[PDB]
């Protein structure tokens, strides 16, 4: 029953004597929280709107509809919209829902009641009634015809639903749609590592927190954290994603001014080695050092720490994303070598570190680091370990990347950045 | 302090990896700073850094705790394009294998993207720290410049048999014997230089074979280091235990 | 037009008072309501005597049964005359069974085509290689770059040692060019990789399609037919992608592999792909550049009619013989069932010229009765009401079900209340649209056919195919999240459509025609548009009807075939 | 054994010290580790060549740029010498180029072969006519309804008047035949639609097989490879429904549509289907009976050496080749990207014996440590340990390291280090598989391998290779909901598999071999082992690494083709 | 035993991963899995 202290992202202390049971998501007041706002949040693009209304650009890539014009102001209006669309978006006078103007009429934040996704297998309640609110505002505040109304809809839903989900609309959350999902429990790993970046406002270990907890409730709803399972995931949860005694940040800074990969290995292990966490099993002929964990899940989290701060001081470093593929590689790879212990998560942040490295620099697929989540064929693999990582490189990057964080991201980031408790996520899990 | 021990294994292939991954190389050559940047072939020898994004004192950054206790690379700093040197390795008894040479860019130098393949292994980074990185690893013990090249594409040949002069082969041909010594009269990406970049001459097989990070059964077999199978044996126990169950 | 119905009434002469094969149908009347029955049974057809002689032979040889008509229950087929088809709008006269998309290498290749195809921008490739390495992008690294790719693109290699390859011969019909919005960039680039907009398109469409995409660079490309018969659609964009990333690797000597390369990756297979179509739900699973993905609108801008026609109503109708045979025959007919399968369903669309008469008698309707609404034009158009939609489909209705019934002929020919109900819905529609240039005007028109079809006759088609009507004209305007979309964006995957033969190739006539009566360059994707704007490709986009005669008569070559590595 | 080492000795002396094309090849050793370089290009090479000639000739008739070896950055291919494959167990000396899935008839039409393949129970539909008609079936009413299905199923009428069909000369690969575990029933049904489950397999063999399906009756459907060429996997079983409903419809005189009929689908298409494979997620989107969703025990079971053979690795190695083939050549280095793709990748593995070598070496190291463990039987099976596999797949990495070192010939063979990963794994893995009967156990002998590997080179295989090499050994065993599963029922779409060329192929001979070992009947699905034990396929699924030699050689002859009905 | 850890949890899970669905196992409810949805919002309509 594991105790650690909470420290924030300066290495000031918030919360002592926790225990890592308390740090569940299943238990985690904090994180249900976190977990229901995502769901029951989305983000609309005004400008969007007006732009398709009057362009007949809507449906996806490349599509015009000639002749079918509709010129409404709705930044203009966009007060008196968010106040009709949240009549409709409510259940109840009074109840928790919430719509707010973004960016001076360009985009709103809708927050749907909590009714909706208790009444809901999911969480597209939101997406739904979402834009369903924003096109009977449209239709009703500008009077619209009958005959125009497929073109007020599509420039809210984009091509739903011929296609899947609203391509070429104006209503998204920080998730995608359910059919997305690779597996089962997935839906909150389904979050491109850029999203994660522009809602911290590129603060690296808040980028990497927030993501663990998404990551972490992954985990959880995948019935990967059943048994001895539990601990396993939050000892990881709170060493790697919440600064767990001040670990991840000492050794940052520690490694800050002239620190490598290496150096890092050398702060984990000694460290390691300090707290009890593995000792010498034998000598070898040569006088190498064959190691043994006293405490196998326990080492996990020192490797998962030790992954992730590598991250931010090799990417810190170069202000460049693309050295978090190689970090979580040489990171594990060379800690094995350096102790003849396995790395994070038994090899699998290795792993995921290797066909990500080769989905980061080749022709096939992937793109930079901002386009990767836990539901993405190439970095899902390890059990909340490597993502968080990439949203810290992320962050990080002082603009190495053509796919930024505003190219992906910069509707998310102007909606849920603005969200207290996503902007400040060890705050939040801390109760601060 | 907890000091580092590498790699298990008492021969010399050992010896030679702990070397490679410490950094703790013997210098056997020199490259003149204009012969690196032209080899390398990302900009004119003693021109300018070009720029991927404006220098950070210019710009500004986001308030970000590990921003600012990460120092920025002096190459970060000036916003500098992120470029690359790559080398292919012959098996036969080159001094380097890709991953040793991965090893010794993340053990030894700060803000590096280091990749490695059987044929090719690469270092990239903020031009400047690439530099400096491509200068070690081409005056150093780590390069070979006949069973060895800087290659940025077409990087066949570690697997095939050598030249009957002790060359790998290249498709490109970009360096080869001439006098003695190797020559690199192309960049790695194979346009032709204004310049023949004298490289100095090559090991003999004998030396090779010592300076080696390779095993191999006519030289020093895998098979008869006990203790480094040991080491492979170990890992894999644990892997596979602790996937079934992590205790 | 007295034209077309003079066109339609010579299609009912050779159908039924020529005799074809040995049906014995000399002589007659198109008007009578009588016919004699003589039981010849299949041998009264050519071509059915030569499908029954190699199916006896076939069956004998491999040692297991095969076609035999007489395992028909009761009787084998033609126990009345089996007559031929003229595929409209030609004197083309086809045997039924050649109209098989199995047995028609002009159709298959139609699918093919477009299966193979997908469009991808070069604008966020050259910011790459700008930005990440500093390259300067001309003339002259595109041309080169061009060249490079139509090296790669079928399967060729730039970069490594000791590559196999695919075999040219094999592969002849893969290639790229590129379009722009560009016109300085157009006139430096080598024309042979170039689709030239201002040469293609006459000025007022050029200058639309130029508005639309402004300043862009695309990339047409079609990979290997042979590729993508032996695997699947959701293969073309990868394929694309694949040799896209090769040519910038040895176009602008890059690393063979750097961070860079991953931009390019992500530019090609996502932020700048353009596919034919998206992927589909788990029902009816498939990944894009599937028929099922294929919006309307879509189809209508592949087919490239409406580029070298003035007359709307013919823009709209190849659209409808190309969407028929391409949704009913291989998507629905194959993809979603199989077997026999839905070649008449199709065809009733596309041949006699019944569809044609309708449609022409609709548009000289509306000119009468809405001051020249048919007419090319932007300023001559009606809005749309539901008083006009009444007025115009009942009117072609009432028009289509008295020509059925003053020609017994052409009753008999399109036999099925189905194909009926498609040819009376389809010109119904198709007129809404002309006269309104609203789309779902159109829809509303067909739905109307559809309800004035059924009081009239007392049936429409068969079993199941009025789901889709009967929320028809509830859903046309509907704005509800899976009900509200315009015609144009709608598809084989718009919820009340994903099922039933006899109704997408006519939305995709509607989608066209509110655009074809105003002239517009497009329907929903210039990109598209221009893609197709290239006599290379093998099938003939601006005649799909005449294709599928060409088809018919053996006199279309398909790529992909494989006698260059097989046995002779 | 002696056997083999000697022949891959031969595949070496071929390869490289005999002429090949204008190579210059002439003389030389096997084991010295020098060449001279002539950097005599690609015309060297036949093929080249002929590849060459029609490049240039095909540019100049359509009038854009093609394939030009000029092309290639800084040298056209072959600066070293151009070298042929053998095919592995044979003496077919094959072009490289010859072995691209694109220039090889014999390799799509494997996958043709598979993907139009489904089985369908006949036991529900029979049931239903019981039940809902009051029908009674007898061995003669099946017999009916086989000759009408067998006219139905290529895509022929039986029940409308006026139906158009498919041309039986383009469709004569269709056919279905049926299986059954009662051998009474087998008896009465007449023999040429029979797969003899007595006559196909060993006592054995067969007695495991009817025990495990019981008395049920089986369908085993081939569509037309020219439909599947057309469409896609997802389409064979909406084909064999549509067919087999007609076929009940008519053989047993139904309503032409009534709704026991649609039990009848539900059953077909639902209920008592079993495709090749399941569909895949939105990233990779496809429906069924693609090849990411083939799970490993499926391939080993449609692979048919299993049946003809009593040495456990041969039967192993033709399910390595046939997986390397069909995951890696046209699956990964297709469907999932494209271009020039992953032909060496995948030869590696079906090519000059080195693997061959490797494997039998295990064999005898096996046998000689563990009491003949790797011989056919049960209880000569060795209980699978960490040290048990700790042995072996060190043993059988050290040895293929050193084979590759005392023979540079066979190192250039395998020139990339992701060829000799897969091939040293493969043999590690199906040596475990081999000595325990259990596949795990193979997977993470195939593991340790690599991780060997890794170490004595410092280096493995490409960029990307060993993402599931480094969660491989901890993925083994576990039990955790998307990281537990037994090899047999793992497939391309098993997360840590679902990208990587050099391993799915290899997966695949270790479910196989775990199986072989015992002698087993089948690897996972006896339906599948049954349906394909039938030599009426074009493809032969019993020697599958010999039929990629005879695409080679163009001399396979692939169904499909369409020059009937094409110009001549 | 470690080494059957495999059997035992496929004896639950069936096929999954490699299928996306439990398919062939013993564990359901009444709902279907997500990604089966058509539409938005549709998770509880699927069912039979
Ligand atoms: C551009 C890349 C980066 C990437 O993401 N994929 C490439 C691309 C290349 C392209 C090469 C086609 C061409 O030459 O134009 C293709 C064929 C994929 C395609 N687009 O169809 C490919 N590799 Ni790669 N590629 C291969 C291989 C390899 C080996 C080759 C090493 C050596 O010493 O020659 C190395 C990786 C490694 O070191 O392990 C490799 C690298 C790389 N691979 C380097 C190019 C390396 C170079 O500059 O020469 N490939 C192989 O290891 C074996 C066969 C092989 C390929 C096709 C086949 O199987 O026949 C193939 C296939
Ligand atoms: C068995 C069904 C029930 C069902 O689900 N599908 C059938 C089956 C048949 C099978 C017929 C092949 C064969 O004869 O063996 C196929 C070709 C589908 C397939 N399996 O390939 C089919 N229908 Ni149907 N089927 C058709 C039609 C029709 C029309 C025919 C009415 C008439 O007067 O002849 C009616 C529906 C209606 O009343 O509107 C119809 C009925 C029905 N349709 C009745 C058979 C009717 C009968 O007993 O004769 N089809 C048509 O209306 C037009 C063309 C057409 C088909 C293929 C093509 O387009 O060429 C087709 C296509
Ligand atoms: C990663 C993913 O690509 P995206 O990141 O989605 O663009 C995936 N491709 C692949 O996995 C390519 C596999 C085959 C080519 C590389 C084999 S080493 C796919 O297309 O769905």
């Amino acid at each position: 029953s594991d105790t650690v202290d909470i420290y924030d992202d300066r290495g000031k202390l918030l919360e002592s004597n926790v225990d890592i049971m308390s740090l569940a998501p299943t238990r985690n007041a904090a994180i249900k929280k976190i977990i229901l706002d995502t769901k029951r949040s989305v983000a609309v693009s005004l400008a969007g709107i007006q732009g398709a209304l009057a362009s007949g650009k809507m449906g996806g890539k490349g599509r015009q509809i000639l002749g079918r014009g509709l010129n409404y102001d709705l930044v203009g209006n966009a007060d008196a919209i968010a106040e009709n669309v949240k009549n409709l978006v409510q259940v109840d006078e009074g109840d928790d829902t919430s719509v707010k103007v973004i960016k001076g009429g360009k985009s709103l934040l809708i927050q749907a009641p909590s009714s909706r996704i208790a009444a809901g297998a999911d969480y597209m309640s939101a997406t739904t009634v979402g834009a369903a609110a924003v096109t009977q505002t449209i239709i009703d505040m500008f009077g619209t015809d009958m005959y125009d109304a497929p073109i007020a809809k599509s420039a809210v839903w984009g091509s739903y639903p011929q296609t899947m989900d609203l391509m070429g609309g104006n209503v998204q959350g920080v998730l995608s749609i359910p059919q997305n999902n690779e597996g089962l429990g997935f839906s909150l790993r389904n979050i491109m590592a850029n999203h994660i970046a522009a809602i911290t406002s590129r603060g690296a270990m808040n980028a990497a927190a927030l993501s663990s907890i998404y990551e972490q409730s992954g985990i959880f709803e995948m019935g990967g954290a059943v048994g001895m399972f539990e601990r396993h995931q939050l000892l990881g949860l709170a060493c790697q994603g919440l600064n767990a005694n001040n670990v991840v940040y000492d050794i940052v800074k520690e490694n800050g001014k002239d620190g490598t990969i290496g150096t890092v290995i050398e702060s984990i292990v000694g460290r390691a080695v300090e707290d009890g966490v593995i000792s010498v099993d034998k000598t070898a002929p040569s006088g190498y050092k064959f190691y043994k964990a006293n405490d196998v899940p326990m080492w996990n989290a020192y490797a998962a720490a030790g992954t992730l701060a590598a991250t931010f001081v090799n990417c810190g470093a170069g202000r460049a994303a693309q050295n978090v593929s190689s970090t979580l590689l040489y990171f594990n790879d060379i800690l094995e070598k350096e102790t003849g212990l396995p790395g994070c998560d038994y090899g699998k942040v290795q792993g995921v570190a290797v066909g990500f490295s080769f989905f980061s620099h080749s022709i096939y697929g992937g793109g930079g680091p901002g386009v990767f989540n836990g539901n993405h064929v190439v970095t899902r693999h390890s059990r909340g370990f490597a993502i968080p990582c990439v949203c810290a490189a992320v962050a990080l990057d002082a603009g190495t990347q053509m796919f930024t964080i505003e190219s992906t991201s910069g509707l998310i980031g102007d909606v849920f950045g603005s969200i207290e408790e996503f902007r400040q996520p060890i705050k939040a899990v801390a109760g601060a | 302090a907890y000091e580092a021990q590498y790699y298990p294994g008492a021969t010399s292939v050992g010896a030679n990896r702990r070397k490679h991954m410490s950094g703790k190389l013997e210098k056997l050559r020199e490259i003149s700073d204009e012969d690196l940047t032209a080899v390398l072939g990302h900009r004119a020898p003693g021109s300018d850094y070009p720029s991927t994004h404006p220098p950070l004192a210019e710009m500004g950054e986001p308030a970000c705790s590990i921003r600012e206790a990460v120092a920025a690379t002096p190459g970060a700093a000036a916003g500098d394009r992120v470029r690359y040197v790559q080398f292919a390795d012959s098996m036969y008894n080159a001094p380097a294998t890709p991953y040793f040479r991965s090893y010794f860019a993340a053990i030894n130098f700060r803000g590096v993207d280091p990749g490695t393949l059987s044929g090719r292994q690469i270092v990239e980074a903020r031009e400047r720290d690439m530099e400096q990185c491509a200068k070690v690893q081409m005056e150093t013990e780590m390069t070979d410049p006949a069973l060895a090249g800087m290659r940025g594409a077409t990087v066949h040949g570690h697997s095939v048999r050598l030249q009957e002069d002790g060359v790998m082969f290249d498709m490109l041909d970009r360096r080869r014997l001439e006098g003695g010594v190797i020559i690199m009269d192309k960049d790695q990406v194979a346009i032709p230089l204004d310049r023949k970049v004298n490289l100095g001459k090559p090991m003999s097989s004998e030396e090779a074979a010592k300076r080696t990070t390779i095993y191999r059964v006519d030289n020093v077999a895998f098979r008869d280091d006990a203790e480094v199978i040991e080491w492979v044996h170990r890992v894999f126990d644990q892997r596979t235990s602790y996937g079934f169950q992590p205790k | 037009a007295a034209d077309i119905f003079a066109k339609f009434k010579k299609s009912m002469e050779v159908k039924f008072t020529q005799e074809y094969g040995s049906n014995k149908q000399a002589g007659g009347d198109i008007t009578g309501k009588t016919e004699k029955f003589l039981r010849l049974g299949p041998e009264q057809d050519a071509r059915k005597q030569e499908m029954i002689k190699a199916g006896k032979e076939i069956a004998e040889k491999r040692g297991i049964a095969f076609y035999n008509p007489m395992m028909h229950m009761g009787a084998p087929l033609g126990q009345r005359a089996i007559t031929p088809y003229t595929i409209s709008g030609t004197d083309i006269v086809a045997e039924p069974d050649d109209l098989h998309y199995v047995n028609n290498a002009a159709m298959q290749q139609m699918w093919d085509d477009i299966r193979r195809t997908c469009i991808v921008g070069l604008d966020m490739a050259h910011e790459t290689l700008e930005k990440r390495l500093g390259k300067e992008v001309t003339p002259e690294t595109i041309n080169h770059y061009l060249e490079t790719l139509n090296h790669a693109m079928p399967g060729a290699a730039v970069v490594q040692e000791m590559m196999v390859e695919t075999h040219p011969a094999l592969v002849d019909d893969c290639y790229v060019k590129i379009f722009t919005g560009d016109d300085e960039l157009a006139d430096e680039i080598d024309k042979q990789y170039v689709i030239n907009v201002n040469k293609m398109f006459s000025e007022e469409q050029a200058a639309q399609i130029k508005a639309s995409i402004g300043k862009t660079t695309w990339q047409a490309i079609h990979i290997p037919t042979i590729v993508s018969r032996t695997t699947d659609g959701a293969q073309t964009s990868r394929w694309a992608a694949m040799q896209i990333g090769m040519s910038f690797i040895s176009a602008y000597a890059m690393c063979a592999g750097e961070a860079a390369v991953a931009d390019l990756s992500f530019a090609a297979k996502h932020a700048a792909l353009v596919s034919m179509g998206e992927m589909l739900p788990a029902r009816r699973a498939r990944g894009p550049n599937e028929p099922g993905g294929l919006s309307f609108g879509h189809l209508s801008d592949i087919v490239q009619t409406s580029r070298v026609s003035k007359d709307p109503a013919k823009i709209a109708l190849e659209v409808v013989g190309a969407g028929c045979m391409l949704y009913d025959q291989i998507w629905l007919g194959s993809y979603m069932s199989g077997g026999v399968g839905f070649t008449q369903y199709a065809t009733a669309a596309y041949t006699d010229d019944i569809l044609d008469n309708n449609t022409y008698y609709d548009v000289d309707y509306i000119n009468d009765k809405y001051n020249g609404a048919a007419n090319l034009g932007t300023d001559n158009k009606v809005k749309a009401t539901l008083d006009v939609v009444k007025d115009i489909a009942t009117e072609s209705t009432l028009y289509g079900i008295e020509t059925y019934e003053k020609f017994p002929t052409a009753l008999e020919d399109h036999f099925g209340g189905s194909q009926r109900a498609t040819v009376l819905a389809a010109a119904s529609g198709v007129a809404c649209a002309l006269a309104t240039g609203n789309a779902n005007a159109g829809l509303s028109g067909w739905y109307l056919s559809m309800y004035v079809h059924k009081e009239a006759w007392g049936r429409l088609g068969f079993f199941g195919f009025d789901l889709q009507d009967q929320c028809g004209a509830t859903n046309v305007l509907s704005y509800q999240g899976d009900e509200g979309l315009p015609d144009e964006l709608r598809g084989p995957n718009y919820p009340n459509y994903a099922m039933n033969v006899g109704h997408q190739g006519g939305y995709a006539g509607i989608a066209q025609a509110a655009h074809s009566g105003r002239g517009d360059a497009f329907t929903v994707n210039p990109l598209l548009k221009v893609c197709f704007a290239d006599e290379l490709m093998p099938f003939n986009f601006a005649e799909p009807r005449r294709e599928f005669g060409r088809g018919a008569i053996r006199e279309f070559m398909p790529a992909g075939e494989r006698s260059l590595v097989i046995p002779a």
